[PDB]
């Protein structure tokens, strides 16, 4: 009925973290530990395992592992937000940069909101967390809570995780390479966003 | 030849009264601390 | 000689103190160090160029 | 544990002190009358039954 | 390893959608004859499947099957909203005796509006749109947007079947038993379930 | 109680790039001096 490894990866004691948490949401990477740490063993047999349910189980030619659901995906299909993708290009940057190896991994949402608005642009940003904010100190205070809650929505689905006595400070998953879809390659960014939309990665909101 | 030495260095201190302060405080604690470590 | 208890207490504690950090920073270096591992493996090997 | 917050507390509080014994029947009025002088001593409320 | 059997439900291709669907959390009745036939031969097995995952794959008196998380559910919940709540109560008194005089279960929108708002107290209507509100056109335009939009998250879960077209109109399924109070031999349907509306 | 102590001391230390390079080199200056003593 199955191939043997298929089986074993089956009722392999983690698998059913792996199957629920992707199920719901949840990316791969080094943290969210219990969905990576033995789906580095059976990759090919998961993926072929999820194809039945008219989905597909990526990996980039990074080392994390995210669902993604086909037009006809069995498990109904949802997408994020513009903020969210920000959040987590700024968290893939953390990743790789290793400047900030000796933070050990964790990170405190003043540190995640001080590089995005280093790197980004304030006031063009802000168009999207409200549509008439004109520089306005109210307006960046709510961007501010917005980059929570969307590192909270993140936390749900497998980017980050809060330590246990610590909302404000924070561990980020290899699931955060996801953001760089569009980057993993040499190839412009609007081509490789054309064949995620076609391999149903990403789409525009 | 040292004037380079410092100059491509770069180093520097800072202590206002209330970071002095705390400085001092820290010290104390850690005089008076069970295993020398601080926690945050 | 009760001051003298303040030192003998005191300097047990410095004492085990130095001892605790022997071992306290090893403890800390160890995982930094599976830290810095880990990083070879989850940022360059992905990004080698 | 009130000594250690000596410093993180300023000395205009004297934290409060409570404790409690059940089964004072047990007790002598000598240890009855030791317990009462070490606590007010202490500045200790107790609670006993 | 694994049990043979085991490995024979979840390798059966009506394994994928049923999966999927027991995912999003819709109940499988009587009425899914390939789906409740499959889970009947494979309770015995999909039962351990599930609560790997620490979800109960329970078997109502009713006979439908649905997927009850537990506190520790592996996979992350979703839950219905307060309106959610009192709209499926207000589905399963619907769907009770007394439709069957009125409606012959097959039912409308304005059926469900009328007996929401005839029977629910005015302050939970209120709670549902908001508190400040009074009885206003434009509030009762949300509240209607708010109860067809609860309508779809039923159907999503199997629990109201729409009928084909973009009219809202559909049928009730036996598996809203799990809003209202269970059925007692001698007890008035009505009554129970107006005590648990109330 | 050691807050009011600091805080009527009033004291600070801290040191620019010059600053601090000034200092080192008066250091060394002073493990070469005859004396020890440094005049202005």
């Amino acid at each position: 009925f199955m191939p043997v490894k298929l089986a074993q990866a089956l009722a392999n004691s983690l698998f059913p973290e792996l199957d629920s948490q992707l199920r719901a949401g949840r990316h791969i990477g080094i943290d969210d530990l219990d969905n990576h740490a033995f789906l580095m063993d059976f990759q090919e047999q998961l993926e072929e395992f999820y194809a039945r349910y008219n989905v597909e189980l990526i990996r980039a030619p990074e080392g994390f592992f995210y669902l993604r659901p086909r037009s006809t995906t069995l498990i109904p299909r949802s997408v994020l937000s513009e903020l969210d993708m920000m959040v987590g290009k700024i968290l893939c940057y953390l990743y790789l940069s290793p400047e900030r190896l000796a933070n050990q991994g964790i990170f405190t949402s003043q540190e995640l909101y001080e590089e995005l608005i280093s790197l980004a642009d304030e006031g063009k940003l802000m168009k999207f967390v409200n549509q008439r904010s004109s520089g306005s100190d109210l307006d960046k205070q709510k961007l501010q809570e917005k980059v929570r809650t969307t590192l909270n929505r993140l936390r749900r689905l497998g980017m980050v995780y809060f330590l246990p006595n610590n909302n404000n400070k924070f561990t980020i998953t290899e699931a955060v390479f996801r953001f760089g879809a569009d980057v993993r390659s040499g190839d412009d960014p609007r081509e490789i966003q054309l064949r995620m939309i076609r391999d149903g990665e990403a789409m525009p909101v | 030849e040292l004037v380079s030495w410092a100059r491509k260095n770069d180093f520097s201190i800072s202590l206002p009264v209330e970071r002095l302060a705390f400085l001092m405080a820290i010290a104390v604690l850690n005089s008076e601390r069970l295993d020398g470590e601080m926690s945050e | 000689s009760e001051l003298v208890d303040k030192l003998v207490f005191d300097l047990q504690s410095k004492l085990d103190r130095i001892i605790s950090w022997g071992q306290q920073a090893i403890d800390l270096w160890i995982g930094y160090d599976r830290h810095v591992h880990k990083f070879i493996r989850t940022a360059i090997d992905m990004d080698k160029n | 544990w009130e000594e250690e917050s000596r410093r993180l507390r300023g000395k205009d509080i004297s934290p409060c002190r409570l404790l409690f014994l059940d089964q004072a029947a047990r007790l002598d009025a000598k240890s009855i009358a030791t317990l009462f002088e070490l606590c007010e001593r202490l500045q200790m409320q107790l609670i006993i039954a």
